[PDB]
RNA sequence: GGCAGGGUGAAGUCCCUCAACAGAGGGAUGGAGGCCCGCUAGGGGUGCUGACGCGCAAUUCGCUCCCGUGACCCCGGGCUAG
RNA sequence: GGGAGUAGCAGCAUAGCCGGGUGAGAAUCCCGGCCGCCGUAGGGGCCAGGGUUCCACGGCAAUGUUCGUCAGCCGUGGGUUAGUCGGUCCUAACCCGACCCGUAACUCGGCGUCGGGGAAAGGGAAACGGGUUUAUAUUCCCGUACCGCGGUGGUAGGUGCGGCAACGCAAGCCCGAGGGGUGACGCCUCGGGGUAGGCGGACCGGUCCACAAGGCCGGCUAAGCGUAUAAGCCCGGGGAGUGCCGUAAUGGCGAGAACCGGGUGAAAGCGCGAAUGGCCUCCCGUAAGGGGGGUUCCGCCGAUCCCUGGGGCCCGUGAAAAGCCCCUCGGGAACGAUCCACCGCGACCGUACCGAGAACCGACACUGGUGCCCCUGGGUGAGAAGCCUAAGGCGUGUCGGGGGAAACCCAGCCGAGGGAACUCGGCAAAUUGGCCCCGUAACUUCGGGAGAAGGGGUGCCUGCGGGUGUGUAACCCGCAGGUCGCAGUGACUAGGGGGGCCCGACUGUUUAGUAAAAACACAGGUCCCAGCUAGCCCGAAAGGGUUUGUACUGGGGCCGACGCCUGCCCAGUG
RNA sequence: CCUUGUCGGUUAAAUGCCGACCUGCAUGAAUGGCGUAACGAGGUCCCCACUGUCCCCGGCUGGGGCCCGGCGAAACCUCUGC
């Protein structure tokens, strides 16, 4: 069905690889941009006010 | 050959019905007979592709109909523009 | 609600787009600004099947060296010479302006405005007939039966399009229709709207019936034009 | 034969070197305080980020 | 077998070795013979091979000496005769 | 642990690991050996050997083929496939017609047939009249061709 | 990139004998099909309302049953986003 | 804490025993033998993915469904060598940037063009065999080769020939421009020639057997260089029809057949490479090592591997570009190679191991999935079926011991006389079964139904005959006689059949995980809009889909193969 | 709907099946009507054969269950329990 057996189909190419600008594994290899920092799409950094991750990285309050 | 009524549509066997089997058989029988060439006059013309007809002897290649080398409207246009 | 197939086609996705990289190039005549008053001569060097066209095409080589595709007429031979221009004879395969074409002649590949390359009467087995000439307009009978006026300087080619009788033979099988549709990426197989759910179609619902007239106004909004759009009448005769 | 990119190879090499136990002279120098650190990784248990 | 050799453009062949191994060798395929420009008939006196094979041959072992070596002889004679008859006036 | 020795000996003797033999009275000398050179010496001295392949006999099948040639083991209860699968359909016809055509040419070369009669016989054979050369000759005799 | 083996015998192409106003009868060739049998490989999931049901398994196992040159099965590269 | 020293450590592959050893300690680790399992996969090779799991030495606190002296566990040190293998080039579908347009704006939406990217199984220069290591090898060593660039020195040629011809030749150099070819292609089917592999006989050298014969093992040869026929195409001569030549089949001929001669042209084979190289074997104190021998002939089957030619189907037509060969032009110099011999140079990255009933994903050393992706000896046999078996692998689909083994359960075998009386319902089980001969109903869209139904036969031994073939080579097809058994497709393999009714025309698809169907689709029928700056559609706009398209077309609905048919009503809603 | 309608056939015995009749509660012509060869893991009635389905249950084979050595959980649990 939809569970354990389809999990076996996980030896294809990965959706995301390591990103050259920020060091995370969030670079989408078919589209050519990063889902975390925006590298490949934006000269500027991706940063949203509803997100916590950059504040956590800088030990900031929300 | 050894069929009373069916022809080329004996490949169908029981299926798809009378009207359709009859029509396929007739169209294909008239198409697969060797036709007269318009350049050399011999009966050596066969269909290559839809609308394209070729003579085996002289090598002449011409455009025509889907399942026959000529069409009625084509004959009329030939007659009229031969007049003028 | 949810969307219709006719609304998803407008987005331009792969499910709906034509595979024209598979085809032979477009078919256009020669520009006026390079055939002004010259009456060019060419030779037919190949006749070819085209997957996007419904008619066979021919490859013509001209004197300079330029090769081009034309829509092929019933009867044209490999090794035959054709003429394009105003002082071209009246012979099957030649292209002339309408002002030089007698009444009663069978014609194909007619321009809408002069110089536009060819628009009208292109399909396998079609022909148009020249009806009337005047100094301001030429009236032609199109295959739909309709009479239409053209500018007398519009270009047309003489004869009938090749590839007629195509529909004389039944398709017979579903698989043959599969291949015929795949060749041009047509939506196949086609669903019925009365066996869809109500979220999917203005027909639709578990009792499988249209519960309102299937004739729909010309001014209805998109998502609602299904059935018989702006019908003058319905039925047998 | 198995076709790695050079940069991925170098990152895997660092991950390989990182993976050993605390030296014994460190435990001695520290008087049994530092005896284990947070990056013991085994190839069947915890997978890395390629 | 590697995936590159699971590809049916490599014409595998079995060969027994001086050590008794019986191994598989792989080679690329040979291109077909030259054809006439007018008629599409095959040509004579023109050898078949890949580029590396053809570069180990001299010029005169690649085509016949006669003029228009890209045409069959009948079509060549047509061309020469037409030239002659147009060189009359 | 003698896995090293066994694996090296297999690679050197071009055999399998399960066909290597180590003397049970000299396991200690063999454990003392950690190099290919030392393993080679032990193989030269006979402490490590290659066992011979048993081999599968085919004498019973030989005797069966003999008897089948002289006419046994080929009755109705011994068959599992269709007669077409066992004989052929097209191969029989080919070998027949090739035989007939070869024979006809040989006759016409020996001088016994003229071209007209040869042609008519060629056509009869093509049409399927004879089914073998004895029938061909019986027809030539019945008629006046001999 | 791939699909053991076997069967049936469409069109097309003919041969022979007796006759010819018409015809009658006997022999072959050839290899089509969303054809047939088939746990070849592969794909699917009808019944026992079988085993299991803190399982080997958050949908599996066994027997039985269906397709198997096609609107067939699978792979690498891409496209469609609430 | 109780539940409890309980359940589970069975079911789909039931595997251990004897002797010896190590060690504190041995059902569970090592050696030998016996007995077993897999054997078109549990064997061999290798992607992705994983990342050191690879090797040697040393260990046993924890991990391992038991133990453990063992290990994919722990510790200490090691290990991946390339001009020729792959990536670095080309384009495909597709993506991006600039300019430009839109947006209040943008990291948003578009866009023809210009440029740039995009395939570790598509196109695409060049290397094979043997040895060596604990662990790498077409990468190191030995032997023998090839490619590109750059030089040196000679020659062909510039300024040369043989053939009626097809054609045969070393048959000039530099820079540019055109042209032709190759690259470069679908599905189905058939013949011809070869190879790997297999089989049979003879000879040599060995080995297993109270003997005995007989059985079993080994009996080899790469890239590269040189060398030519087959089909097919072609050139000369020749001159045909109450026809002649040919094929498995289709076919061919005054638009030039037969017949004589010839030219070009594949896969292969042959020679050199090449030998105490590899394999087998025989003597000596056995460390270095020592020593001498053999390496031969016929014949059969042959592919799913390689080459080459034919035929058939499409309302369906099955990539492109780089690169490479040839020809002709234009412009330059007087020299000078696509031939021979020699000399030098050839950067960067990957290269260990698994590749799955324990190295990948599924929380696990998970009967699932990824990958059956590529490949596989002998016998019976139609067969890559099932059964037995060689090679190779395993005894770890990782708890064992007792038992004439209590009831009861799971998975199997038999059952007297009856023969569906059981049950909602013949659920389940049984019956039939391969091949050859005979014979075969209704109904029918004349194709089928049909293997309808139904009936006979089948082993072993001894002899006779046929087909093709040169053949007491090899394959296939019949007859007669004798004889044994309850039984001869003796195991394995291997249909139970017939007659009425309803639905749906058929092949096909569906609710991943309680519904496979009468539901969907289908060919076909019929209605509607539309002459193109259209009709229908996306979007805030710019722009866009149908459109590389033009009424035998594109879009929108309903019915649903085929046959006989499809009546009346426009007051109402549209 | 009354309904196991009525008549006939099938059975020793028929709230079933088939064929006919027509007061069609509430059939009917492309929300198609009536038929239909071939096809169906579709639904349904009957006949031949066969059988442990049943009369009526019996005996065997392997694996568990039981005893022995070792590893060693969980669901559940107010206290208790004629
Ligand atoms: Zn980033
Ligand atoms: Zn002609
Ligand atoms: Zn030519």
């Amino acid at each position: 069905g939809a569970g354990t057996a389809p999990k076996g189909k996980r030896n294809r190419t990965p959706t995301h690889i390591r990103c050259r600008r920020c060091g995370r594994r969030a670079f989408n290899v078919k589209k050519g941009y990063c889902a975390a920092c925006g590298f490949g799409r934006s000269r500027r950094m991706r940063k949203y006010s509803w997100s916590h991750k950059w504040r956590k990285k800088r030990n900031l309050s929300y | 050959g050894r069929t009373t009524k069916v022809g080329s549509a004996g490949r169908f066997g029981p299926r798809y019905g009378l009207k359709i089997r009859r029509r396929v058989a007739a169209v294909e029988a008239r198409m697969k007979q060797k036709h007269v060439c318009p350049v050399c006059g011999r009966k050596a013309v066969r269909r290559i592709s839809t609308g394209i007809w070729q003579c085996q002897k002289c090598g002449a290649t011409f455009a025509g109909g889907a399942y026959l080398p000529t069409t009625p409207a084509g004959k009329v246009a030939k007659r009229v523009t031969a007049s003028k | 609600g949810k969307s219709l197939i006719q609304q998803r086609r407008g987005k331009g996705t792969t499910t709906f787009r034509a595979p024209s990289h598979r085809y032979r190039g477009a078919v256009r005549y020669v520009p006026l600004n390079l055939v002004q008053e010259r009456t060019l001569r060419g030779v037919v060097e190949e006749i070819l099947h085209d997957p996007g066209r419904t008619a066979p095409v021919a490859r013509v080589k001209f004197e300079d060296g330029t090769k081009k595709l034309i829509i092929a007429p019933e009867g044209v031979l490999v090794g035959q010479e054709i003429y394009i221009g105003p002082e071209a004879p009246i012979a099957i395969g030649n292209t002339l302006p309408l002002a030089k074409i007698p009444e009663g002649t069978y014609v194909y590949d007619i321009e809408g405005v002069p110089g536009d390359g060819g628009k009208y009467v292109r399909a396998g087995g079609t022909y148009a007939l020249v009806v009337s000439r005047e100094k301001d307009k030429v009236i032609v009978q199109l295959p739909s039966g309709e009479l239409k006026a053209f500018n007398p300087m519009c270009r047309a080619t003489i004869g009938v399009v090749a590839g007629g009788g195509r529909l004389e033979k039944p398709i017979v099988k579903a698989g043959k229709a599969y291949y015929i549709a795949k060749a041009r990426n047509r939506f196949w197989p086609k669903p019925r709207g009365v066996k869809m759910n109500a979220v999917n179609h203005p027909h639709g619902g578990k009792e499988h019936h249209i519960g309102r007239p299937s004739t729909v106004s010309r001014r209805a909004p998109p998502g609602r034009k299904v059935g018989h759009i702006a019908a003058r009448r319905t039925g047998r005769r | 034969a198995r076709n790695k990119p050079f940069a991925k190879k170098l990152r895997l090499a660092k991950a390989a070197k990182q993976n050993r136990r605390v030296p014994v002279w460190v435990i001695v120098k520290t008087n049994r305080k530092v005896i284990t650190h947070p990056k013991r990784r085994h190839w069947r248990r915890t997978k890395l980020k390629e | 077998m590697k995936p590159m050799y699971r590809s049916r453009s490599w014409r595998r062949k079995y060969v027994r070795t001086p050590g008794g191994r019986t191994v598989i060798h792989f080679e690329r395929r040979k291109p077909k013979v030259a054809h006439c420009a007018m008629c599409g008939r095959p040509l004579n006196g023109v050898p078949r091979g890949r580029p590396s094979e053809l570069r180990k041959l001299p010029k005169t072992k690649k085509r016949p000496e006669r003029p228009y070596p890209n045409l069959c002889p009948s079509c060549m004679r047509k061309v020469m005769k037409a030239q002659v008859r147009a060189s009359i006036t | 642990m003698l896995k090293t020795q066994r694996r090296i000996a297999a690679e050197l003797l071009k055999c399998g690991e399960n066909r290597i033999w180590i003397d049970p009275e000299r396991i200690e000398d063999v454990a003392a050996a950690i190099t290919r050179e030392d393993i080679k010496r032990l193989i030269h001295d006979g402490v490590i050997k290659k066992k011979p392949i048993k081999g599968q006999s085919r004498a019973r099948a030989r005797a069966f083929q003999e008897a089948r040639k002289k006419g046994r083991h080929r009755g109705p209860g011994s068959k599992k496939g269709k007669k077409t699968a066992r004989m052929g359909k097209k191969e029989v016809w080919m070998m027949t017609i090739r035989a007939l055509r070869k024979e006809l040419r040989k006759l016409k070369a020996e001088g016994k047939l003229d071209a007209h009669t040869y042609r008519r016989l060629y056509i009869r054979a093509k049409g399927g009249q004879f089914k073998n050369k004895r029938q061909l000759y019986m027809f030539m005799q019945e008629h006046g061709i001999l």
